[PDB]
């Protein structure tokens, strides 16, 4: 019952014992037993009899059980799923190797039992029936292993009785007989045991390490690295790693990654070989380049052996190979960036810190493959964690007494340091909370406030000329828990922090800067803290200064005045800079600035010429006028004026949408998809009863203006730049789309270029056709039909009427048409998209030869006949008929088309 | 016709364990890197289909003015 009790049952050992019992009772029939267990282990059905096995040699046997097999499928258990499958293997090899370590003593040299079990498990692993030569294998493999074992506790019993017989020696002739003649007898136990390791090792493994099947495959190579690793005086040599060797050169990574952690056992915990190291100086440029191995979870054990292989030595690397490591820190996979992070730690990393952390800022200068620190960091988060928390060390380098290079990167490293240890996870693409965390996180926080409360006016001080320095470290304060300021008794530092911003406020131009100063002063104005009353003050009159500022530049701007030139201009701009980005993040309605702005956009369009820059700032900042009024509404005076402002801003964007400058035409156009769906029919939406009145529906004229700008701007022909702003410009007419804004129809311009700018826009045209089917199955199909119809008028416009409907232009829109079939109540729709096909095909008759037209179309709509349907067929064919006629029905030689949809249907 | 898993050809030949050694530019690849710029991180942190079509084209960097915008984001 051997087979099933392995898998039902018990104890391991007890089975074995069990077994053992019965072959000293009867040897035949218990190994009978044992010969049936390794077939049916292989998910045979068939049994051998006492009558096969007295008589049939293994050859007629094993065809004799392919025969009666019996399979239902061509699963076998080493291949089947679930945790009982996975108990059973486990099982299966743990009694073979407890089998052969139990009989290491009497039975294993009695002539008998291992030759039949080898014979058997040799000639298994030669079928051609996959389920026996997979399972005999792994089953050839164990038994190895357990041999590797008694050779070794030969060998310690071998050296044992050694030195007992040469303590005798020295010292009594009949006790040295005793030990010459036990020292004989276990070096033929010796003999013996490499007889049937060579055996197998000749009759299996030789043959099936090289298996055409990759499972078999790395079952060879797994315990081929299990048997250097436990006898290694007897198997740690080239004529056993050579086998490894080749197989790093698998083109499967499931064999490759046994390769890696066969040769990792061999260097952890323990060391040191010579006859490794050759090997290993002899197949380290093949282990360096499988760092970047196709399968992540190779590239991995890769640079972990690398690492190991660091500690023995050193000597073999070369600094091409462990820069090349390097990089491998700004990988994509966290778990390769972190195994290459191990590895540049102890490389690199052994004022006590202070050299550690300077180390680490000329690591991130010589990379020239990241110009930001958020990933190097990431990776070093698990080993270097105490040198990346050290903010008081970093800290003190940039302030008391190296280049301004190395001070700009160290606060780079700083600021990610310091988010990555306030909030907790890792960085974008890096990610995939508990008891103890939280709390390393709180302990971080106010560390981080304490020090960074105190240290951060300081810092804007010292470093304030500087852009790039300053945007970093204004990013700092939303990190703090705004309590300490308070309960802290930091109110002092606050107030120099609240006057750096400002004064940074005003010194600069730069877009990012002034962005994280707004960012920022929003931050610690929030009122749920005691500080809120403080802020607001500061807030309420740096702006008190724009505002009048803004004005005073905006008189002598306006009239004649001088001239104004390129020099007036920068000083407008400046300061409308400032006053936009504040705009933005805090309400600012208080100063009715409006008014200032629509003067300013109302004018540029009389005169004609108005810079750039400055139109681009006041359409974003009344933008943001009217939104902030449109956020705070009771009053009816007050709604009444909105609209007022937001038709006539409508207005303005429209007419800069046909603005001979292409950046201006953008911004105009993001701003209007923007308020459209602001103020769409939506807006009333959510329980709102003054929401009614404010409601937007764009002219039919707007519509198509709103269309042209994508066809032009969208759609033509570093560069990942100017695509992120593409993508953006077309979903904000998609959402139009969806939320049905814009009529549907519009769609069909968008849904034609699936194709044609698939890696370019597909995503974005997939979920707009998507979210159109879940909003209107019917007029989506319809919309659809007429994509195809609009790629079809286009052909013709450029060629005429001979097609060739075998050209490429012809083909692509019936590929088109094919994938838009898969699209597909449920089926009044494909009835509706063959009705229109039907009606545009007949659209336009000919006028001779014959009164042809527009047919060719059917070729197109004959790609979604396949997908419905019987029944509605028939209500097809009957709405085609109204258009053929017999005469047409009847020819056929060129009318193909027509031919070919009637087939179909 | 059995459903039986029967192996043609069981073993790769010696030739071919040669040419595995000769060339593995097929198991090896080009280094893949995470977002190299701020600007690019940023991007990836709100790019995609979903993301795009739940947020405004000109960015509102207040919750106060960013509701407006998803107020209206179920038709």
């Amino acid at each position: 019952m051997l087979f099933e009790v392995v898998k039902m049952g018990s104890a391991m050992q007890s089975v074995v014992d069990d077994w053992i019992e019965s072959y000293k009772h009867d040897r035949d029939i218990a190994l009978l037993d044992l010969i049936n267990f390794f077939i049916q282990c292989s998910g045979c059905k068939g049994v051998v009899t006492a009558e096969m096995f007295r008589h049939m040699q293994n050859s007629e046997i094993i065809r004799k059980m392919t025969e009666e097999f019996d399979e239902d499928s061509g699963d076998y258990p080493l291949t089947m799923a679930g945790p009982q499958w996975k108990k059973f293997k486990s099982s299966f090899c743990e009694f073979i190797g407890v089998l052969v370590r139990q009989c290491q003593y009497s039975i294993i040299y009695d002539e008998y039992m291992m030759d039949t079990v080898i014979s058997l498990l040799t000639g298994l692993s030669d079928s051609q029936v996959r389920a026996f030569r997979h399972t005999s294998t792994l089953a050839a493999m164990k038994l190895m292993t357990a041999l590797v074992n008694v050779a070794l506790n030969l060998s310690i019993n071998m050296d044992n009785t050694q030195r007992q017989y040469e303590a005798e020696r020295n010292k009594a002739n009949e006790r040295l007989e005793l030990l010459l003649q036990k020292r004989k007898e276990l070096q033929e136990n010796q003999d013996e045991i490499e007889n049937m390791m060579n055996a197998i090792f000749k009759g299996v493994f030789v043959h099936r390490y090289r298996d055409a099947i990759a499972e078999i495959r790395a079952i060879c190579i797994e315990e081929i690295g299990i048997w250097m690793k436990m006898y290694s005086d007897a198997f740690l040599n080239d004529s056993y790693l050579k086998y490894v060797g080749w197989t790093m050169h698998d083109k499967q990574g499931e064999v490759r990654l046994k390769c890696l952690t066969a040769l990792q056992g061999l260097y952890y915990n323990k060391e040191l070989n010579s006859k490794l190291e050759l090997f290993t100086s002899r197949f380290k440029d093949r282990i360096v380049s499988m760092t970047l191995d196709k399968e992540y979870d190779v590239a991995v054990q890769a640079i972990k052996l690398l690492t190991l292989v660091l500690q023995s030595s050193e000597e073999v690397l070369t600094a091409e190979d462990c820069e090349n490591v390097y990089h491998l820190v700004y990988s994509a996979h966290r778990p390769v960036a972190v195994a290459a992070g191990e590895f540049l730690y102890k490389k690199l990393f052994s004022g006590p810190n202070a050299n550690l952390v300077k180390t680490l800022v000329f690591f991130f200068l010589e990379s020239e493959l990241h110009e930001h620190a958020a990933y190097l960091v990431d990776s070093m988060w698990d080993c270097a964690t105490e040198l990346l928390k050290d903010w008081e060390c970093m800290n003190s380098l940039l302030l008391e007494e190296l280049t301004d290079r190395q001070e700009s990167a160290l606060i780079e490293i700083m600021l990610c340091t310091i988010r990555q240890a306030a909030e907790c996870h890792p960085p974008v693409g890096r990610g995939t909370l508990t008891a103890k965390e939280k709390k390393t996180q709180l302990d971080d926080r106010t560390k981080i406030t304490e020090l960074f409360a105190v240290a951060l006016p300081q810092l804007l001080a010292k470093y304030s000329v500087d852009a790039e320095k300053v945007t970093n470290l204004l990013q700092l304060p939303q990190y703090f828990d705004l309590e300490i300021y308070t309960t802290g008794r930091l109110e002092k530092h606050l107030d120099a922090l609240l006057r750096q911003i400002r004064n940074i406020v005003e010194k600069h131009t730069d877009t990012d800067v002034l962005e994280a100063c707004s960012k920022t002063y929003h931050a610690l104005c929030n009122e749920e803290f005691t500080i809120f009353n403080r802020v607001d003050i500061s807030r309420s009159q740096l702006i008190d200064e724009l505002a009048d500022k803004f004005n005073r530049l905006l008189e002598d701007f306006l009239q004649e005045g001088e001239e104004p030139d390129e020099d007036d201009a920068y000083q407008v701009l400046s300061t409308l800079k400032r006053i936009t980005a504040f705009h933005n993040a805090h309400d600012l309605s208080k100063w009715d600035l409006f008014a200032c702005n629509y003067k300013l956009l109302k004018t540029g369009i009389e005169n004609g010429d108005m810079p750039e820059q400055i139109v681009i700032h006041a359409l974003q900042c009344t933008h943001y006028v009217i939104l902030w009024q449109l956020a705070k509404i009771s009053t009816k005076e007050d709604l009444l004026r909105l609209k007022k402002q937001m038709r006539v801003f409508c207005q303005i964007c429209q007419h800069y949408l046909t603005n001979v400058n292409t950046t201006v035409k953008e911004q105009a156009f993001t701003i209007l998809c923007d308020i459209l769906m602001i103020f769409s029919h939506q807006i009333m939406s959510g329980g709102r009863d003054m929401l009614e009145p404010l409601v937007y529906t764009p002219d039919s004229s707007l519509q198509s203006e709103l269309l042209s700008f994508i066809l032009d701007h969208v759609f033509i022909e570093s560069k990942i730049e100017a695509l992120h702003k593409r993508r953006n410009l077309l979903a904000a007419f998609c959402k139009l789309i969806v939320y049905t804004v814009v009529e549907m129809n519009t769609a069909a311009d968008i849904f034609k270029q699936y194709m044609k700018y698939y890696n370019d826009y597909g995503d974005i045209i997939k979920e707009t056709m998507s979210k159109t089917r879940q909003i209107d199955k019917i007029q989506c199909a319809k919309t659809l039909i007429l994509s195809l119809q609009q790629l079809f008028n286009e052909m013709i416009q450029e060629n005429g009427y001979n097609f060739d409907r075998s050209s490429s232009t012809f083909s692509g829109i019936k590929e088109l048409a094919r994938r838009f079939a898969l699209t597909f109540k449920t089926r009044e729709a494909i009835a509706m998209l063959h009705k229109d096909g039907i009606e545009f095909a007949f659209k336009e008759p000919n006028p001779q030869g014959e009164s042809p037209l527009n047919l060719a179309f059917l070729d197109i709509l004959s790609e979604f006949s396949s997908k419905l349907l019987r029944q509605d067929k028939r209500t097809v064919y009957v709405y085609l008929e109204k258009f053929m006629t017999f005469q047409m029905s009847l020819r056929r030689e060129v009318w193909l088309p027509l031919m070919s949809y009637r087939n179909s249907l | 016709k059995r459903k039986l898993i029967v192996d043609s050809v069981k073993e790769l030949d010696s030739k071919t364990i040669r040419a595995q050694l000769s060339d593995y530019s097929d198991i090896v690849t080009t280094l893949d890197l995470a977002p190299p710029t701020k600007k690019l991180m940023m991007w990836k942190e709100t790019g995609g289909v979903e993301k795009l079509f739940s947020l405004p084209a000109q960015p509102l960097w207040n919750n106060r003015l960013l509701k407006l915008f998803t107020r209206c984001l179920t038709p």
